[PDB]
This record gives C-alpha cells, structure tokens and sequence, in this order.
C-alpha cells in the first residue's frame, strides 16, 4: 500500500495552472520558495508535476534513489505510448507484476 | 539444564503482545540507531 | 543528541532525508531547524533509524524505547513430538505412546 | 591449496551482450553477500561515470514548453528523448562536447545525423529525435558531459547560450543493479550466503568491466585510510 | 600533488585507551560516507578476532548449577562473571592460554589475583568474581582462547579436566560501531559526505587495529571477483 498512495501538503496561494504560462512560471518559483508544495491541489497539474518529468520508465526511479522524488510523490512519466501522471511507487508497483509474470503488456 | 532463548520460544508483554521468535538476526544488520546502539527486538506494528 | 553536539558532529544526509519525507508526513513543523525538529520528532517517541543491511535510513521516523518483556514457559507439549513407528493400545489397535 | 582457501570464491559469470551480465560467487561466511552487493550497487550506479545531455539550445525557440512548426514532437518530448541518447568520448581531454545538428524539410531526424566530432561517438544512431513535416527548421546545439549520478536540471542549470534550456542528468552506463543473496549448502554448516548481483548496461561499458570499475573504486577507497593526523 | 589528489582523505584519528577510537574521513562525494562506514560496521561486529573464557574448572565442583561455601555467589554466576572477563595475548603463539587463580579465607577474589603469564595482559583486573567469608576454598582453572564471534558453551564443549564445565564464548573484541556522515564545506560544492565511525572495544584489540583487519577483509573480498566462470 505505503508503496503506491500519493501525497497532498499545503494549500495557500492560487492552484490555478490549467490555463495561464505565468501560472506554470510563478507557481514553479514560488513553490521553489515556502508557498506552493509539490503536491498542491491544483487540477491538471500541481508544480510537482511542472518540475519533474521522466522519459524512460527507469529515469523515474533514480531520481528516487538520489532523493529527488520520494515514491508517494505525484510525477509525469512516459510508459509505453502515453504521458502517464503516476507517483514512483505507483509505477514500481507496475514493474513487479510486470516481471513475475513477463507478459508485461 | 540452562534455557537459551531460541526460536521456538514465546515472550509477552505484560499488556497481551503475544507471540513466538520467528528469526534470530545478526547483529550486523539489524536496525540501529544514529549512534551505534541497535534495537534488540522489533515488533510489527500490525498487531496494535 | 545534546552529547552529539558536543562529541563533534551534526546531523547526516540521512537524518536530514528523514525530515524531508517526515514534514511531507505531517510530524515536523515545515521550516524549523533539524535540530529543532528531531526534538518534536522525537517527542512523538519516534526517532530515526538506519537499515543496518544498508546503512540507508527507514524512510519515516519509527518509535523505540525500554520495553519490559517475558519468556514463557515451555509445556511438555511443546516438547515437539515426532513418531515413527511405536506402541499400541492392546483393545483398540490405535498407536499410543 | 586445498582447506579454507581452495574452498574460496568461485567467481562464476554468465553474460549475454554488453546489456545484461549475471555474476555469482559463493561460499561466502555470515551475511557478507549482503555486506559486498549493497556497496557494488552503490557504486555501480553512482560512480561509473558517465555521459548525458545536459542542456539544449534550440535556435528559435525561447522556453522549454514551446512547439516547433514543421516539427511533430513538443521541445519537452525532444529534450526527453535526448536523454535517452547515449554517447561515448574516449579520453579525459574530452569533459564537455557540444554536439551540432542541423535538418530541413520532409526528413526524420535520428541521432546519426548529429555532425560527427573527432574523439566522439554515438552508440545510440537510429534513436528517434523529430518527425519534419514541410519547411520544417531545426537546428540545434546539445551539449554532453561526463559526470557521476543524477543531477536535475534545476541543479546544474547550465548556460551556453541565453534561450537554451537545461536538460536533467542521467549519467551512467548502468541501467540497473540487483543483488540476492540465497542460502547454499556445503557438507557442514548450512548457514552460508551466495552472492549473485545482476548488472544491466546501455551499452556503452559491459556488466563485467563495470563491475571490475566499481570494486576498484571501492579498494581505492579502502586505502584513503593510510595517514592518520 | 596539489587538485583533485592532494584534495584527499584526511585520515584524523583520536583514541584513548585501547577502548575507544573515534575515526574521521573526508572529503568524500556524494554518499560515500555511507558506502564505507556501513561495511566496515557489519565487518566490525562479525569478522574480527578475540578472547574470551572458554572453559572452567573448580576443584570441588563437578556441575555447573552447584554452589561453594564460604562463597556468597554460585558457580553459574562466577562462570557468568568471568565472562565478563577480558585477556589480551600479544602473539599467534598463545592460542590457548589456562589461566590459575586460587585465593582463601576472608578476601575479596578480583582479576589481577589470577598468576601472572608471560605473554598474557589482563584489562580487566579489578573485575568481581567472588566474594569469600571464611573457610573460603575457591581454586579454579579459567581456559582462555582466540577465536571470532560467538559460540554457545555447548557447541565447543571444551574437555581441559572431566569435571570442568565450558562456557559460552564471546569473542568479538569490537562492543559497538557507530558511524555519523555530516556534510562539511569544501570551497566551491557545499554537498560533501564527511565520515566518522567510532569504534568500541574490549581490549583485548585497539580501535585502530580492528578498523585495518576491518578494510582488509573487505579488500580480500574486493579480490575474489578475479577469475570469471
């Protein structure tokens, strides 16, 4: 479970970034800053999302070994033929079926 | 003759916590503290 | 931690890396020092530990402490019985120790 | 010799490619396996140094988050796919290469079509980078380093030039390490730990010589405790 | 040599006694710190050598569960005392070295009343083994070895005189490893592991030695990756 649950912290200022470019900007920086968490509600995509994406499947989770994103943390990420937000965990939970039966599709 | 705790034996705390040695591990790499001391027994949550 | 200070040092990466997961947690104020918050973390009776396997931290502050714990006594059942072959009932012919 | 020290390692190794590589080694004392593969896979990923995009300079565009006319893919799908190549420069002398590329019109842009540079090359040829339409400009200047770990882009933020953007670092040969340590029996005592760490690899190092890399920088480090002072 | 070199481990060592040994090391990269004091604790704790009371043999006593008069305590707390007990041989010569101790009367029966033996230190001399009223008869023949780990009386089961009775061993010299990594500031890059692991022991061994016959150990094991199969 503890493995594939995502997190929610701190609601302050706008969670707007579904429309505007200064929302991606100013909610990136001011989430640099104290204000905005990386798992904000914030519809399409809280900054935690602007500020991590992963190419490979693997990309995601070395990132977490190097401490950048815990496993409960919501990322983009790029499986198969989609551009997947899923947390780390979510997408580690995928590869041990996906490899104790390797039918993996 | 002298009882040496073992893997079949039983220890409870005074509150009910029953239960039965299932490893005995090495020192080596149980879990330890910041400062060296390490734990001596650990308990699984899921039973409180 | 008070001796720690004094012996020498500080706090680890890991220490600090616990924090991080721990105020996304909820069990640390966000913004006060480490040392500041591993005293509430610690309060709360849990405090950082290492793997021991891996030297890495356990992701989450988890308590510990002085825990009073007895052994039970060993009844003559739990002497574990196996048998083979042996004695039988001399009426019912159904094997008996 | 024949006790205690013929009864030793027995380094068995099973590869395939220069991607995949299995190694054994067993009979080991009381929980070593684990005292040796945890170090290995630190290293292994950490420390074979390596190479990655690290930042990208698009010539008309400003920000990341802009899309090429012409051109298919969205600057961050071929920033993303940029980290997915690979390359490979062969001595010390070589720390920062600017890789050139420059494609017009109705072509599929692949890696084979960056400008080959002298001590430089490109394991990673037919990786996909764009889909060209018609009048479809793009022309682009991806820098590559050597470097150790994962750096985020946010991390390095690189500036050659103003409108370019910066890329996060993946660099290592190694894709993945993964060690088990199983039980074995021999004759007398039961307890005993087998070592059998898998090693995967882009490429451009193999399993083995990674490994061989790794222990070293281990020992290189066991002797760093020579001088006391 | 002056960069990246000379920019070296700095080997800082502090000890006291035979006991303690505190041990800093840095500059170290990124998570280094951590990928040495870890192997070098499970090697610490299970790998290396030591003393300690293999065997017991009081002369009218022929179990262990019996209890002698004019001796407040019982033979199953002296053999347990004397566990406690901690020698120190200087050379290979002395595997197994029986040390003897015969006291009477009114007096108090600590360590340093054991005969004197050429090769042989005892740290733990003002250590309780018995407290003698009158009529006080305690003559007894302590076995002492060199071995590692730990080994239940009843797998050795020592045989020096029919009516002794062994002891369980507990011989690593090493009480307890600890190791802190604290980042410290180099110049330009603030992310540096610094580590320090401070080393208990018994003293039969010094912190200092424990550590080199540690990193050895691991060196050994570096080298068993040699030839592949």
């Amino acid at each position: 479970y503890y493995i594939t649950q995502v997190r929610k912290e701190k609601k302050g200022a706008g969670l707007e970034f579904a429309t505007p470019e200064e929302a991606l900007a100013a909610h990136e920086r001011g989430e640099v800053a104290l204000n905005a968490p990386i798992k904000v509600a914030g519809r399409e995509t809280s900054v935690g999302r602007l500020k991590y994406v992963f190419a490979n499947p693997d990309e995601a989770l070395l990132a977490v070994a190097h401490g950048i994103v815990d496993l409960q943390d919501v990322v983009t990420v790029r499986y198969m033929g989609k551009r997947l937000e899923t947390s780390p965990g979510r997408i580690l939970f995928a590869r041990i079926v996906a490899e104790a039966v390797e039918d993996e599709k | 003759q002298k009882r040496k705790l073992q893997v079949g034996d039983k220890l409870a705390n005074r509150h009910g916590n029953k239960g039965v040695v299932a490893k005995i591990l090495p020192v080596e790499d149980m879990p330890h503290l910041p400062d060296g001391t390490p734990v001596d027994v650990i308990l699984n949550p899921l039973g409180v | 931690f008070g001796k720690r200070k004094g012996e020498g040092f500080g706090v680890d990466k890991r220490e600090v890396e616990v924090l991080r997961r721990a105020e996304k947690l909820g069990l640390v104020t966000p913004g006060k020092t480490p040392e500041e918050q591993l005293k509430e973390l610690f309060l709360q009776g849990k405090v950082v530990l290492y793997d021991g396997r891996t030297g890495e931290p356990i992701e989450g502050p988890i308590v510990v402490g002085q825990m009073f714990i007895m052994k039970l006594y060993h009844m003559v059942e739990d002497k574990m019985h196996a048998r083979s072959t042996g004695p039988y009932s001399l009426i019912t012919q159904q094997p008996l120790g | 010799m024949l006790d205690s020290k013929l009864k030793a390692p027995v380094f068995t190794v099973r590869t395939q490619g220069r991607e995949y590589g299995e190694f054994v080694l067993e009979p080991l004392e009381r929980g070593f396996g684990v005292t040796l593969g945890n170090p290995l896979r630190r290293i292994l990923l950490s420390s074979i140094p390596g190479t990655a995009v690290t930042s990208v300079y698009i010539e008309d565009v400003l920000h990341e988050f802009s899309t090429i006319p012409g051109v298919k893919e969205d600057v961050v799908e071929i920033i993303l796919n940029l980290k997915e190549l690979v390359v490979r420069f062969l001595n010390p002398s070589l720390q920062t290469v600017t890789l050139l590329l420059k494609a017009e019109g109705p072509k599929e842009v692949k890696a084979r079509d960056f400008l080959p540079v002298a001590d430089v090359e490109i394991m990673n040829p037919d990786l996909h980078i764009a889909t060209l339409e018609e009048g479809g400009r793009l022309n682009m200047e991806v820098r590559v380093d050597r470097g150790v770990g994962y750096v985020p882009a946010e991390k390095h933020g690189i500036k050659d030039r103003i409108n370019a953007i910066p890329v996060d670092a993946v660099f290592s040969p190694v894709r993945r390490v993964a060690f088990q340590v199983e039980d074995t029996r021999l004759g007398q005592r039961t307890d005993l730990d087998k070592l059998t760490l898998r090693i995967w690899t882009d490429g451009s190092v193999t399993p083995l010589e990674a490994l061989n890399q790794a222990v070293e920088i281990l020992r290189e480090h066991l002797t760093y405790f020579s001088n006391p002072q």
